[PDB]
């Protein structure tokens, strides 16, 4: 389930090769994670958008996050 | 076992096989023939034996049944004197040609349940046996026997009756032609007892050559394809060139005076007139059977000048099997051996129920 | 009933993550990326779309 | 030929009418039934279980690089 | 060629059936493996 799921994302982001390559690597808290993010918006600034993602993170827990949340941020 | 033997007899224009479902080979192979004087009646090897005083009768010269009351008596024959079995205790397969009309099936079944009163039949097409004995249910099936060739291309168990094309030019042809031609060299061969040495060298010496041109100019200028032949009276004779200008004819028809077209051309044209998206796998899947296809060489043969016909992007692939000869009655001894097959006897109460035309909707 | 409901939670939750990713910057890479994220790391994951992003370019 | 391959086969899987019987079934089980990516599916689940050994298959599968042959061998494991 | 593919098929998982199927796969390619756990079955 999770190899066919890499696969649809890599067939996503695009061949065989790439797909190699993302498999070696697969084989290779919160409340910071949201501290960290407030942070970078600080940065960036920019202060509203900040107040707006404190109420969207209450509305997902509304609604295993960290880990969606860190990616997001590693993307910035 | 709950279950008596079933029989499989294949109806061939020269040789009739016979034998048992489940067996590896038939245990019977003989002359479709009968003879009555210049005991009444005579079959098989018997008849060829004293046909010095007898009148020869060829029911399924072509393939296709054309006297009944002798094919009566060549599955009498079968029955009683190969395989010392009495029909009416044995369900029987038998084979037809490709092409055959739908009231010869009719009469075939009417035949089975009321003149051998069998307990169960059925009927299959020959080249869709030999396809099954190449473990293949898609593919172009090119069957050259003793008195006919077909190119038969089949999907899925189903054989196209549109694109199916036949050639009168088989394996009677070629020996004739080689009579003709080892005449021409010298020797004499024109008489009935002479046609069957011939068609013993035929079948012991002959050979498709890759290229007809080199083959012969190699024949002209050295004796490196010579081979030795010995008479029953002691004397070695020598065929040359003609081992393999015999079997040319199957690719070149003009050697004997016929416009048709050669075999990997039939088979060509047969691939051409089915559905585009069917031909690759025709293209990939076809399957030589037959004793006319026994020459050494002809799949190579076949695999050039098929890929000289076909588009350059095509996959070409030639299945020969070695055992090929008999692989229309081996296919039917696997398919009635099947298990999924077995509710595909016509049963002799399916019979008493709807009359002959059943075999157009129980062997389609 | 039960099924119809969770359906609609999942789409709320979905709408609501890309408003996040929006903010921060497509559904269905987001899409995928969260079932793998549920599933199992995330630093990892990361490491290997900004790989396959250089490769496209 | 293909018939005496299937037969070699089945004697070797396995006293004549019990050949036989089995014959039968294979062929009863061929009328029934009438890739680098799937390999490299099979390597990640080895990883994540064994590295060194997933190494050494994707090595092997370069080297090859039959396709058919591959397959089969990927269904039967 | 054949060791490699013998190295393979150990790895996925005898040498004589490997070489039997290979001829038969050179001679689909789903339909024999299903042959195979049928006669494995048949066997036990
Ligand atoms: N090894 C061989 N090489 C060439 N021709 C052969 C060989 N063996 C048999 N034949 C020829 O094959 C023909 C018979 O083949 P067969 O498929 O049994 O025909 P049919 O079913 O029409 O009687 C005969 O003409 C015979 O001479």
């Amino acid at each position: 389930s999770p190899n066919v799921l890499l696969q649809n994302l890599c067939c996503r982001i695009l061949v065989a090769q790439q797909f190699q390559y993302a498999v070696r690597v697969i084989g290779s808290d919160e409340f910071l994670v949201a501290e960290k993010i407030k942070k970078e918006l600080i940065r960036q600034r920019r202060e509203a958008d900040a107040a707006l993602f404190s109420e969207l993170h209450r509305k997902l827990h509304s609604q295993n996050k960290w880990s969606i949340l860190y990616l997001l941020l590693s993307l910035s | 076992d709950e279950e008596v033997a079933a029989l499989v007899v294949d109806n061939g224009s020269g040789m009739c096989k016979a034998g048992f479902a489940g067996d590896d080979a038939p245990r019977a192979v003989f002359p479709s023939i009968v003879g009555r004087p210049r005991k009444d009646s005579y079959v098989g090897d018997e008849a060829q034996s004293k046909r010095g005083i007898l009148t020869l009768k060829y029911p399924i010269e072509h393939g296709i049944v054309t006297n009944w009351d002798d094919m009566e008596k060549i599955w009498h024959h079968t029955f009683y004197n190969e395989l010392r079995v009495a029909p009416e205790e044995h369900p029987v397969l038998l084979t037809e040609a490709p092409l055959n009309p739908k009231a010869n099936r009719e009469k075939m079944t009417q035949i089975m349940f009321e003149t051998f009163n069998t307990p169960a039949m059925y009927v299959a097409i020959q080249a869709v046996l030999s396809l099954y004995a190449s473990g293949r249910t898609t593919g172009i099936v090119l069957d050259s026997g003793d008195g006919v060739s077909h190119t038969v291309p089949i999907y899925e168990g189903y054989a196209l009756p549109h694109a199916i094309l036949r050639l009168d030019l088989a394996g009677r042809d070629l020996t004739d032609y080689l009579m003709k031609i080892l005449t021409e060299r010298g020797y004499s061969f024109t008489t009935t007892e002479e046609r069957e040495i011939v068609r013993d060298i035929k079948e012991k010496l002959c050979y498709v050559a890759l290229d007809f041109e080199q083959e012969m100019a190699t024949a002209a200028s050295s004796s490196s394809l010579e081979k030795s032949y010995e008479l029953k009276d002691g004397q070695v004779i020598t065929i040359g060139n003609e081992r393999f200008r015999c079997p040319e004819a199957l690719f070149q028809p003009s050697f004997l005076g016929m416009e048709a077209c050669g075999i990997h051309e039939t088979t060509y044209n047969s691939i051409m007139k089915c559905d585009v998206d069917i031909r690759k796998d025709l293209y990939a899947n076809t399957v030589l059977s037959g004793g006319t296809t026994m020459y050494p060489g002809i799949a190579d043969r076949m695999q050039k000048e098929i890929t000289a016909l076909a588009p350059s992007t095509m996959k070409i692939k030639i299945i020969a099997p070695p055992e090929r000869k008999y692989s229309v009655w081996i296919g039917g001894s696997i398919l009635a051996s099947l298990s999924t097959f077995q509710q595909m006897w016509i049963s002799k109460q399916e019979y008493d129920e709807s009359g002959p035309s059943i075999v157009h909707r129980k062997c389609f | 009933a039960a099924a119809a409901a969770n359906l609609n939670a999942v789409r709320e939750t979905m709408d609501v993550l890309l408003e996040i990713s929006r903010i921060l910057n497509d559904m269905e890479t987001l899409s995928i990326c969260v079932r793998l994220c549920e599933q199992g790391n995330p630093e990892a994951l990361s490491s290997v779309i900004k790989e396959l992003r250089k490769a496209t370019e | 030929s293909i018939t005496q391959l299937f037969d070699d086969l089945c004697e070797a899987l396995l006293r004549k009418r019990a050949k036989r019987s089995l014959k039968k079934v294979a062929y009863n089980a061929l009328f029934t039934n009438l890739a680098r990516n799937k390999i490299l599916m099979l390597s990640f689940d080895l990883r994540v279980g064994l590295g060194p050994k997933a190494d050494r298959l994707e090595e092997l599968v370069e080297e090859l690089e039959v396709g058919s042959v591959l397959d089969l061998l990927v269904q039967l494991a």
